[PDB]
């Protein structure tokens, strides 16, 4: 009964989406949890114009917008695979490897933690992607990597190299483990 | 050494019964007929419409287990005239009945009827016949075509083409009068190739065969 | 209304196209309009065939008032075109 | 249920409807019997029950519907289409954007439990196992019409392994060689599926999820021939290919057939580097690697004999036989088949009887007759 009261709301916001575009930016600005974002993107058409703003969500001061414009790109990708799609994808990655040039640390794991399984879905998309792709994730392993030496940690992830509420760095570390795992089975089973 | 004078010497009196001689003589003898084959390609500027014509019908006749290697291109580029009507639909003929065992011919033989389709939107319905009879006779070579014919982009979305476009119409009755034998081609189209099977089978049954695709069972 | 009028009708290609280029748009009341308009033009255009395709095409969506409208575009092109009726 | 009228049922049926609210709404074991059974008006109630129950009802009908029960009191054809239709109701896709898709990905399926699986795929084969009049070929098209429910229901590959892993006993109507010739459409990657369909040897004529890929790993190996970075990865990933899974390669030799005639533009060979040099050496090296399925039984002859003859016509166009590490490595791979197979040897008899004399070598001649 869940996916019925889904499916006539999807048609209703697809209806009031189409009445005017305003009103999808304005909410795509305000946002919404992310576990509505596959079934957003997946049973309302009319978020392909969602592709016009993402250029600007992304430009936005806020952090938490860039969060969920990255989520959002990410799903939209996946539901449509165009030329505007990978050259907003492009413009995603360069816009996460600047944010690594300038981030706090508690700022840099607030900001990268949500994003990550994005990067799966932005690999998923479009092949030409993923060895810039691997390379933010090369950099953003071992600025973490650095991390996890500063202070002194009670898991001491760096000597782990064989396979709760702990140390944010060796949560983010773990993060980029488990989303490189998920890109190389993804590669793997992609045929 | 008779027919290598035999031909080139008076109007069509001596060349037709010279032709309708190597057109009995490669019937009856199983053997010989590569040597009448390129005794005839060379045979293409005769200025004679009819010699050109009764020269389709002589090569024509004797197309069975006759392949082309390299004297392909000849045949196909004497399709290039302003109206030959009846050579026309002679080389369609003669088109829909030959033999060929490369895919650079195939390949060859699609862009430049294509562009006869293009220099000439009159016949239509006399080249989705020799297609669909060409596409019947060897399903095998045009494997690595659909590939490289048609938008199949890994990642990019294939936009549908346009259905009116009675050009395309000619590559999918191809690819479907292909696709009847070798099972591993349905892996291979899209969804709108699909929806377009699907109305090329209720709309022109007499050109696309049925497939036993899952959309259409 | 006025359906004895429409033979009359002398650029029908021009209109034809004008009416056709909604199908094409993501709306689907305007989709279902756009059908149920094909349907009430029947009779100018018996044998247009990107007409068949979008009916069949949906004819087989998941939006109710389309596959309606396509239902009645079915109905009054299928009592003058025979391919589209045998499909 | 009990009485056959003829007419007047259907008006009782009517009257079923008429003052049962639901479909199962009290009595739900006279009920059940008789909508599945081992009638006329099944589809009309069952098309009701479909849109008719609640989601609570229609979930406790689908596990007692494909439960564990060696009485087989449902019908099969009933059954499958009941879930087949709650698959795709549409109350459930109202609004979604259709026919625009994305094959590689996979929008919503429907989950069930391992013994669920089990007693569903033990019913659809109980399906294929009838028979009456319907042949071979229609039991085929009933499966590949009720695989795509398997696939949808499956959805993972762990569940793929607990459905491949199960092979029953028996040599008459097994009817298990179709699921382990469908594996190729659920891509495994294990040899040991393909190992119990490689001792089955049966023809494949349905579509694989992974020959879009062989198909791109041939037209880059003809690209690689073609050109005198992608010709190493069309060296290896092919061979690579190839010895996992031999079925497949099976499948596209008719498509790699017609590939390899360009020998005749450079007959000695001195102007083309590898155009007729690389392919020639790696195609053996396939054949030699797939000699077990060169070997194979019939309706798969015809591409290695057209594959042996065109080797012969490129060994009669050599250069007098200026390399002779690829005519001795052909010679080999055509003594390998004529001892493997006595068909293979007649059929190579047959065109030698020709290219022998042809070739009139001292190799030709050698091949006519550590630690």
């Amino acid at each position: 009964n869940l996916r019925e009261v889904q499916c006539l709301i999807c048609c209703l916001l697809h209806q009031m989406y189409i009445a005017d575009p305003n009103i999808a930016k304005l909410v795509h600005f305000q946002g919404y949890p992310c576990e509505l974002l596959p079934l957003t993107v997946a049973g309302i058409p009319s978020m392909h114009i969602c592709l016009d703003f993402i250029p600007e969500l992304i430009a936005q001061p806020e952090l938490e917008k860039q969060i969920f414009a990255i989520q959002l790109l990410s799903h939209l990708c996946i539901q449509y695979a165009l030329p505007k799609s990978l050259s907003v994808a492009r413009l995603a990655v360069n816009v996460m490897g600047t944010l690594l040039t300038v981030l706090t640390q508690a700022k840099r794991y607030a900001f990268f933690m949500p994003t990550l399984p994005s990067l799966v879905s932005f690999c998923r998309a479009f092949p030409p992607l993923y060895e810039d792709i691997m390379s933010l994730l090369i950099q953003i392993g071992q600025v973490c990597a650095s991390d996890v030496a500063t202070q002194t940690r009670d898991i001491d992830p760096i000597i782990t190299r064989l396979q709760g509420s702990m140390d944010p760095d060796v949560q983010l570390c773990h993060c980029i483990e488990r989303t490189v795992i998920e890109i190389i089975n993804m590669s793997v089973s992609g045929i | 050494g008779a027919f290598v004078h035999g031909l080139e010497d008076e109007m069509y009196e001596v060349r037709i019964a010279a032709v309708e001689a190597l057109c009995m003589l490669a019937q009856s003898s199983p053997s010989f007929a590569e040597k009448c084959l390129d005794f005839l390609v060379d045979m293409f500027n005769d200025e004679i419409e009819e010699v050109r014509l009764q020269s389709i019908h002589t090569m024509r006749k004797i197309s069975n287990n006759i392949t082309l290697r390299e004297d392909q291109l000849d045949t196909v580029l004497a399709v290039l005239e302003d109206s030959s009507r009846d050579i026309r639909e002679a080389l369609h003929e003669l088109l829909c009945c030959t033999n060929v065992s490369t895919k650079e011919g195939i390949h060859l033989a699609l862009v430049e009827l294509l562009k006869n389709l293009t220099k000439y939107p009159t016949d239509r319905d006399s080249i989705w016949k020799c297609l669909k009879f060409l596409g019947s006779r060897h399903p095998t070579l045009v494997l690595p075509l659909v590939p490289e014919l048609l938008s199949t982009h890994p990642f990019f979305d294939t936009a549908e083409p346009d259905m009116d476009d009675p050009a395309y119409i000619a590559v999918l009755v191809l690819i479907f009068n292909a696709a009847k034998t070798c099972p591993t081609m349905p892996a291979l189209f899209s969804d709108h190739t699909f929806r377009h099977y699907a109305y090329l089978r209720d709309s022109l049954s007499h050109l696309v065969p049925a497939l036993r695709l899952p959309g259409r069972k | 209304q006025s359906e004895k009028h429409l033979e009359k009708i002398l650029n029908v290609d021009e209109f034809v196209k004008r009416i056709f280029s909604v199908i094409h748009s993501n709306d689907p009341v305007a989709r279902a309009i756009t059908l149920r308009m094909l349907g009430s033009l029947a009779s100018i255009i018996p044998e247009r065939k990107n007409a068949h395709h979008s009916i069949r095409q949906s004819l087989d969506s998941h939006d109710n008032v389309e596959v309606e409208a396509a239902v009645f575009a079915a109905a009054n092109f299928s009592a003058q075109s025979k391919d589209f009726a045998v499909g | 249920e009990a009485v056959r009228l003829g007419p007047s049922s259907g008006l009782l049926v009517d009257w079923l409807e008429m003052l049962d609210p639901e479909v199962v709404s009290s009595c739900p074991d006279l009920q059940l019997r008789l909508l599945f059974s081992r009638p006329s008006f099944r589809p009309y109630l069952l098309t009701l029950f479909t849109h008719q129950s609640s989601w609570p009802t229609l979930h406790q009908c689908i596990r007692v519907l494909l439960g564990k029960s060696r009485e087989q009191r449902f019908d099969p054809s009933a059954s499958l289409d009941f879930l087949w239709a709650c698959i795709h109701v549409p109350r459930i896709w109202q609004g979604r954007d259709q026919r625009t898709p994305q094959k590689r990905r996979e929008e919503l399926v429907l989950r069930v439990q391992g013994p669920e699986l089990i007693s569903l795929v033990e019913l659809i084969l109980a399906e294929a196992e009838t028979r009456s009049q319907d042949g071979d070929t229609a039991a085929c098209s009933l499966i590949q019409a009720r695989l795509p429910l398997l696939l949808s229901c499956c959805c993972g590959d762990d569940e793929s392994v607990r459905k491949v892993t199960e092979h029953l006993s028996g040599c008459i109507q097994q009817w298990g060689d179709s699921v382990l010739g469908r594996r190729c459409r659920d891509l495994l990657l294990q040899l040991y599926l393909q190992r119990p369909e490689l001792r089955v040897p049966v023809p494949e004529v349905l579509l694989h999820s992974e020959g879009a890929a062989s198909s791109s790993v041939c037209k880059l190996d003809g690209l690689i021939h073609r050109f005198i970075n992608r010709g190493a990865d069309a060296s290896m990933a092919c061979r690579k290919l190839a010895v996992a899974h031999p079925l497949l390669l099976l499948r596209h030799l008719p498509m790699i057939a017609a590939l390899l005639h360009g020998r005749t533009h450079l007959n000695f060979q001195e102007f083309r580097q590898q155009n007729h040099l690389s392919c020639f050496l790696h195609v053996l090296g396939l054949l030699e690697l797939l000699q077990p399925h060169v070997f194979r039984s019939e309706h798969q002859g015809a591409l290695w004999d057209c594959l042996l003859s065109f080797i012969r016509l490129l060994l009669n166009y050599r250069k007098s036989s200026r390399h002779l590490a690829a005519f001795i490595n052909k010679f080999v791979q055509f003594i390998h088949k004529y001892i493997t197979y006595n068909a293979p040897a007649a059929i190579s008899f047959l065109q030698k009887h020709a290219d022998p004399l042809h070739d009139l070598s001292f190799d030709n001649s050698d091949l006519v007759m550590t630690a």
